DNA sequence: GCATCCGTGAGTCCAGGG
DNA sequence: TATAATGGGAGCTGTCACGGATGC
């Protein structure tokens, strides 16, 4: 495989003859695919929160849990969502969507969800006081495609409804394999704090796992077709 | 074909493995580190090479090659681990030999 | 089957040898 | 015993009949 361009194809899979294996490959014949030496591996560590947003009661649409890239709520004119406490703006912008978390001294203080649609006003170590607009929702806004609302709770308040989200997604961190080093962590293995994912002659060059997660394996050196 | 740098380090590495599996091997049951060398030997070449060893107390006969692989396959998960570890090391012995026969060749034309 | 294309072993006696 | 080293060289010339072996 030639350097940086990864596999079309992924490892434990069966193969057709002429099926091509890559942007540049072509395999001969059929069979299992297997990943020789993966220069980068991607873990997903698995992230379950609470979070909060609050919307017009009159766009929301009632639901008991929300599926990725599924309607939340419509709204019919420019709406801003305003902070409800005050702190220092922790903006975790993901794939889709983010996560702002104001944080008082060493404490977390608040945890709101802005779902696609709402463009985030404030910057990364900003202080907000009460009331002031963190996030615009122009409409239609949406549930990312990376992160779903297992469980939703609803308050409703004068003309608003205060949704507390119990969210669940991933987050990914990808690291760099040199030639001295092997990966002891098979393709979709769970990893919890702790486990080793790739091996190295010196242990300060190991990969030990932060939290728990998935394991993914990006950019093989070759592929063998068996 | 011959060795990148990464499989060369690969088959060193279950080779250097191995070794140490079949010293774990040694300690576990209490056998001869060579009589159970020469056992993995034989299973990963397979019969059409299995011969008598000098250095052996006991003639190396299938007879006894299947004994002692049924006295290893009878231990728990976590030291039959070792024997896996083993027969990985001889299979990558034999690759990383042949992968460097042309080294000696280059060696020797010259003498 | 019918030619052609091959391998192979053979070539008097004596002497001396540098 | 540790930098790294990864596929070789040599030819060779004025015979002849014959049994067996390959192409037609």
């Amino acid at each position: 495989l030639p350097p940086g361009v990864d596999a079309l194809v992924k490892d434990g899979e069966e193969v057709v003859k002429g099926q091509e294996l890559a942007p540049g490959v072509v395999s001969r014949l059929d069979g299992v695919a297997l990943y020789r030496f993966p220069r980068r591996v991607r873990v997903e560590y698995v992230k379950k929160e609470r979070a909060g947003l609050r919307l017009p009661l009159a766009a929301w649409v009632e639901k008991e849990a929300y599926k990725p890239g599924e309607i939340l709520a419509e709204l019919p004119e420019p709406y801003l969502f305003r902070a409800e406490e005050e702190g220092v703006v922790e903006l975790k912008e993901l794939e889709e969507g983010a996560f702002l978390v104001l944080r008082r001294e060493d404490e977390p203080v608040a945890t709101y969800f802005l779902p696609v649609g709402m463009t985030p006003l404030v910057v990364h170590g900003e202080i907000v006081e009460k009331g002031q607009p963190l996030a615009e929702a122009k409409g239609l806004l949406r549930m990312p495609r990376q992160v779903r609302a297992a469980q939703v709770e609803a308050e409703e308040e004068g003309e608003t409804v205060y949704l507390t989200l119990f969210l669940e997604w991933t987050e990914p961190k990808d690291y760099r394999v040199q030639p001295h080093m092997n990966v002891v962590v098979p393709e979709g293995a769970r990893v919890e704090a702790g486990d080793k994912i790739v091996a190295a002659i010196d242990p300060e060059e190991e990969v030990i796992a932060e939290a728990e997660g998935v394991v993914h394996l990006h950019e093989p050196a070759s592929i063998l077709v068996v | 074909p011959l060795l990148t740098l990464e499989e060369e380090v690969e088959l060193a590495r279950k080779v250097e493995e191995g070794m140490e599996a079949i010293k774990k091997l040694s300690e576990i049951t209490g056998l001869d580190p060579d009589l159970i060398r020469e056992v993995v030997r034989a299973k990963i070449l397979g019969s059409a090479r299995v011969r008598h060893i000098p250095g052996l107390k006991e003639t190396l006969d299938p007879k006894t090659v299947e004994e002692i692989d049924q006295k290893l396959k009878s231990l728990p998960k976590e030291h039959k681990r070792y024997l896996h570890i083993a027969r990985e090391g001889e299979a990558a012995r034999q690759h990383l030999i042949e992968a460097n026969l042309r080294l000696v060749v280059s060696i020797a034309k010259k003498y």
